[PDB]
RNA sequence: UAAGGUGAUAUGAACCGUUAUAACCGGCGAUUUCCGAAUGGGGAAACCCAGUGUGUUUCGACACACUAUCAUUAACUGAAUCCAUAGGUUAAUGAGGCGAACCGGGGGAACUGAAACAUCUAAGUACCCCGAGGAAAAGAAAUCAACCGAGAUUCCCCCAG
RNA sequence: AGGGUGACAGCCCCGUACACAAAAAUGCACAUGCUGUGAGCUCGAUGAGUAGGGCGGGACACGUGGUAUCCUGUCUGAAUA
RNA sequence: UUUUGUAUAAUGGGUCAGCGACUUAUAUUCUGUAGCAAGGUUAACCGAAUAGGGGAGCCGAAGGGAAACCGAGUCUUAACUGGGCGUUAAGUUGCAGGGUAUAGACCCGAAACCCGGUGAUCUAGCCAUGGGCAGGUUGAAGGUUGGGUAACACUAACUGGAGGACCGAACCGACUAAUGUUGAAAAAUUAGCGGAUGACUUGUGGCUGGGGGUGAAAGGCCAAUCAAACCGGGAGAUAGCU
RNA sequence: GUUUAUUAAAAACACAGCACUGUGCAAACACGAAAGUGGACGUAUACGGUGUGACGCCUGCCCGGUGCCGGAAGGUUAAUU
RNA sequence: UGAGCCUUGAUGGAAGUGUGGACGCCAGUCUGCAUGGCUUUAAUGUUUGAUGUUCUAACGUUGACCCGUAAUCCGGGUUGCGGACAGUGUCUGGUGGGUAGUUUGACUGGGGCGGUCU
RNA sequence: GCUUGACUGCGAGCGUGACGGCGCGAGCAGGUGCGAAAGCAGGUCAUAGUGAUCCGGUGGUUCUGAAUGGAAGGGCCAUC
């Protein structure tokens, strides 16, 4: 009796997993309750791809974030007004949530979380390197500069 | 009638054939044990005299696959 | 079919017919009390008690008809429990019980023989039990053969005491 | 052939070989109507708690014997042209 | 008839008449007989059915060795000697008879064994529901009162009415003797006898079934039957006996 | 009181009393392949089995043998693997 | 708690100064906790048997309810109790005149006893 | 003193048995031992000291071996 596990099943339960087991564990408990099932084939074949309905068809199919280190990339031209300081500090406060959604007459809206800064970027001008963080992996290449008025 | 009912398997008759091979007439009795048995899809948890082994085939079979026949073959359960 | 008839012990009486249905012979129907599976309930078989209806009726009710059980099916109901089952009602069909042998199956003696008696034999016989048809059973090789081949089953004679 | 008639009858009587005969009712061959069956061809598929096995028995002429093969109550359990 | 032996006082027969026992089938071997002859003969079945067809097959013409094998030889043995068994035998197929084998096997006959049924209207317990027990006697427990005591005991009258109690009919039983013993009767009659309010007796119906029941236990009873009822069957049991 | 109906009525059986032993209730045990039932609509002051046989006085010694009870550490030991 | 397999120990990043075990050629020591500059046995996983625990979810309940149902049967449900025990099937050791079938010699100056039997 | 004739294969022909069996045996063949040799030796001076068959065990054998080659098993010899 093999059986594929619904649940916790303690110290052999996975969930859509099977293994080995008791008859007298199974048609007793395993089973009339909701934690396991036969292995007549049907129940692994006819759901050979049911684990690949995510480890396939819901894994290729998400690029959303991917496609943006070519297309979030693929910018003219980026810069974010900081309000200049003085030759040197700034006015404003340009950080993350700017460069992660600088884009709203271009309809490309996005969120804040696209973002390549670690620590705050202290009030300069330096060349804004903060790409798209919505995907981790790929990320993308999105810049910004210190601007002002 | 001490059937198997899932196997039909009823009570043969043998000798008891001990040493000397003295013969003495007998019968081997089946198993049963009427199990509680959880269908599930028609949500009643019938109850039937089965027999080990031949009820090793209501879970190679399934319950269902069982009573396929059984009742189809017109016996009551 | 035909000049005779009303079966027999049975005469007699009273009759029917002598051309074409007098009687008699075969076909097919009508009737077909009560008991009996016996089936509306019951019971010492051939008898006792009931329900619901009617042809009627002077409408007292006279009788007569249908009402067992189980199985399948259909419809309608319908508990613990929402549902859902179980249970219930009705209708439709079918069964039921007799049976001589033969046949398939379930169970299965002992006497006896062995010059005693256990293994062994009688014998899968006697017997009991369920089932089936005019036949039943069996039957189209996971069969044989022996390096050649044969070609389902069944029954006969050989093989062979 | 046989039977009867007051003793043994081919020709007395009933029959006998032979020749024919059915409104009807059915057994069974065919013949076809209706209901059901579904042929036919292409490409398929090809019988698992089964075969084998251990234990106890039963069937095979075959009394476990060196003992195949068959059925199994009981516990197991495969390959898959 | 049975016996060493019977007139035997040892068995069987009253008599008569009718009936009453070595058969039948298949096989095997002899003998007589017939056919054909190193050949003889078919079985089933076919069948213009006692023909004819069919030679599947059976027996015989070669035996020896445990066999492989060999062969008028062959085994035994190292033996190429001897010795054993064989070779100068007519067989076969009907028909009739003798004997044997298998069957009931000449006929009659057990005491039993096994299977399936029929019986508790007799009897043995038990269940439910009804009935019966003339008369006579004994007098328990309890109590009311008198006394009695510190109070109880205790006590005496009367009352009361117990009891597998007493005497004795019906009723139930059966100790003795006689008679009966082809009875009046397949267990009684007569004269006595025991129990007779009880573990009593009795009517009606009901339940226990055979290796089973029931039993205040004798192996008693279970329908005039009981160390395993009765009926039918196995079954023509078997019978070295009569 | 009971008993061999039909040769034995007794010194035989039964009895009240006694002792042993089992039985905690779905009791022990008995009928029954089982279900079920009796035991008992009882429950250890109860029920079964065995032996003795009112009552009075008593009921001595033997546990080696057989049986029953308790222990089971160790020796031997079945199917199973 | 034995049985084994896997892995990790003891035979075949620097001393020196406190504090464990492991039998012993001891003229032995080997191996661990503060400071100072591939054979024998032991743990962890692990699978397997053995004791004995607790759990519930088979299985039992001749506890109490409910419904079938104006039923101390039966069936389904609720709950309580018990619980892989009990019980049953196959196999298996013991016990087993409760039951059953049988055996239990012949000679013999009758049989038995005794004696005999080649 | 020396040895293993208590040898192996057979056996003319006789004795004794209902039969199964039991006994006597010169001589033949192969090899042995004792003796110079003639010869003697196939257990003991002789007559008791013993169990049929079946079922199996053990060694041998190219006898057989169920399609064929083997093998199990069967036969033959020896023997328990
Ligand atoms: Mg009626
Ligand atoms: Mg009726
Ligand atoms: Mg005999
Ligand atoms: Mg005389
Ligand atoms: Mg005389
Ligand atoms: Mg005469
Ligand atoms: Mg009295
Ligand atoms: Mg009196
Ligand atoms: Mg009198
Ligand atoms: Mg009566
Ligand atoms: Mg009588
Ligand atoms: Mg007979
Ligand atoms: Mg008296
Ligand atoms: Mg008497
Ligand atoms: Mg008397
Ligand atoms: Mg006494
Ligand atoms: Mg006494
Ligand atoms: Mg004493
Ligand atoms: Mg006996
Ligand atoms: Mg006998
Ligand atoms: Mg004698
Ligand atoms: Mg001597």
């Amino acid at each position: 009796m093999q059986v594929i596990l619904l649940d916790k099943v303690a110290n052999l339960g996975s969930l859509g997993d099977q293994v080995n087991v008791k008859a007298g564990y199974a048609r007793n408990f395993l089973v009339p309750q909701g934690k396991a099932v036969p292995a007549t084939k049907k129940n692994i074949e006819f759901f050979e791809a049911r684990r690949a309905e995510l480890e396939a068809k819901l894994a290729e199919v998400l690029a959303a974030a991917n496609a943006r280190a070519e297309k979030i990339n693929a910018l003219e031209t980026v810069t974010i007004a900081s309000k200049a300081g003085d030759e040197g500090k700034l006015f404003g406060s340009i950080g993350t949530r700017d460069i992660a959604d600088a884009v709203t007459a271009a309809g490309v809206e996005v969120a804040k979380s696209e973002v390549r800064l670690p620590n705050g970027v202290l009030r300069t001008t330096g060349e804004h390197e903060v790409s798209f963080q919505v995907h981790s992996e790929v990320f993308a290449k999105v810049i910004v500069n210190v601007v002002a008025e | 009638s001490r059937v198997c009912q899932v196997t039909g398997k009823r009570p043969v008759t043998g000798n008891n054939r001990s040493h000397a091979l003295n013969a003495t007439k007998r019968r081997f009795l089946p198993n049963l044990h009427s199990h509680r048995f959880w269908v599930e899809s028609e949500k009643r948890f019938v109850t039937l005299r089965v027999s080990a082994k031949g009820m090793r085939v209501i879970d190679k079979k399934g319950i269902d696959t069982v009573l396929a026949e059984l009742r189809a073959r017109g016996e009551k359960y």
